[PDB]
This record gives C-alpha cells, structure tokens and sequence, in this order.
C-alpha cells in the first residue's frame, strides 16, 4: 500500500539521481548509436 | 597517463615539438602543399598505438593522404567535411557520433583560404568550445590553414592565447 | 493486482522527474542555501584595514 509506494520512490529517485549524474554518458552513447553525422561524413579510414 | 603526440618536424626540440593531449595548437601554412607535406609528415611521426585521424574539405581524403611504410601508426581515420562553416561547427557532435576522442588526434587540413569568411565572434566562441571539448575529451586538435592573408585572424589567434 | 501494478507505474513516473529536477537544479539548491545562513566557517573576514 502506501509502504511500497515509499519503498519505490525511495528506489527511483537515487536512481534518477545515477541517471542524470551520467547524462553525458547517455548522450555519447545515444549519438554513437542514433549516428546522425550532418556535415562531417566520414570517406573511410585508410591503410 | 595520457602519451603526448609529436609535430611532423625533424631535428625539432622537443620544447617546441611535444604536445600534450587535452589542448588545441594551430598551425598556417603559406602553401596548401606545404600544408599535405606537414601532414603527411605529421602522420608519419606518431607512434602505433596513437589515435589519429585527418579532416579536408573539397576533396577525397583517401587519395591525398598517405602513410610510411616504415613508421607511423598501422592505422588511421579518413573523415571528409563540406567545404562549408556548418561542418566546422558540426565537427564536434560528427566526431562523437563517430570516434570517442579520449587519447585521439585531430588533423584539420583547410583547403585554401578556408578560414577566410568566418567572422571573428563566431571564430571565437567555436575555438573556446573546442577547446573546452579538448580538455574534457583530454584530445589534441590541430589545424592547418592555408591562407595568404590571416593577419587580422592571426592577431584574433593571439587574443585567445588562454 | 492490476491496481497495484498501476498505482507503482504512477509513483514511479511522479519521482523519476522529481529526482531529475533535483539533480538538474542542484547548484542553484547549494547556492541559496548558502546564501540563506550556510556556515561561513574556516576563513573569517579581520577587519577593514583602511
């Protein structure tokens, strides 16, 4: 009841803490996955 | 930690030679081709485990830069940018989509008279990010500019000396 | 049961922004509240020696 409801905002909200402390993380990681070069193509790395 | 990276220039002390990898050195050149002979030379400097990599613009970067056979890396980057002020300023996020910067090398060669029409606010603000993003990412960024006529950008070049 | 899965989805979904926001304006937290009392403590102002 409301015991678990406490329970689980006590969890969540360290851990919305964690997540935005790695905010640069998720952003690196997102734009290393999503890939969106708009200008800058790369021709290929070279031998 | 972090290894520091060498300028393409021989019987050069160290003083004015070594670079530190967090930081941001620039470089002009009177002729374009003594801007691909520094590369190239650059390229060929650096050690096997060093991240290098290459950005032009107005042509094709795997048919004008080349390796030693003998020395430098195994491998490098090739990344071709428009010739334009908008793949400048995207070059930060471009890079970070594609190539994590921590111990890595940047090597912009401008074509001729590239940096003529960036004005000089601009120009300032994109340098003190690129530096911020150099001493956040701890990677070095080198430019070779091509020009004839940076006078006035090499006194705003001086103005920045932070 | 279902109720239950629900009410959680909803506390969690109130008190993940809220986190969020605390993380977000945290310095400006610390700033007010030093500016509020702190404890201005250690290094002590002498005197104005004019």
């Amino acid at each position: 009841i409301i015991e678990i409801i406490v329970v689980c905002a006590l969890i969540f909200f360290p851990l919305g803490y964690l997540a935005r402390h790695s905010l640069r993380r998720i952003r690196d990681t997102l734009r290393l996955f999503f890939a969106k070069p708009r200008y800058v193509k790369p021709a290929g790395t070279l031998r | 930690v972090d290894p520091v990276f060498s300028i393409g220039i021989s019987s050069l002390w160290d003083e004015l030679r070594h670079m530190p990898a967090g930081g941001v050195w620039w470089f002009n050149v009177d002729r374009h081709e003594d801007a691909i002979s520094l590369a190239n030379q650059t390229i060929a400097s650096q050690a096997e485990t060093a991240h290098v990599a290459v950005i032009s613009m107005d042509s094709d970067p795997a048919k004008i830069f080349q390796l030693d056979d003998s020395q430098g890396p195994e491998k490098i980057k090739l990344f071709s940018m428009l010739n334009h002020e908008k793949g400048l300023y995207y070059l930060t996020r471009d890079l970070q989509c594609s190539i994590d910067p921590h111990n890595y090398l940047f090597i912009l060669v401008c074509a001729n008279n590239a940096w003529q029409n960036i004005p000089a606010e601009r120009l300032r603000s994109w340098l003190d990010k690129m530096n911020k993003w150099s001493r956040l990412n701890h990677c070095s960024l080198l430019v070779i500019n091509p020009g004839n006529n940076n006078d006035k950008q090499f006194s705003l070049l001086l103005e920045e000396y932070r």
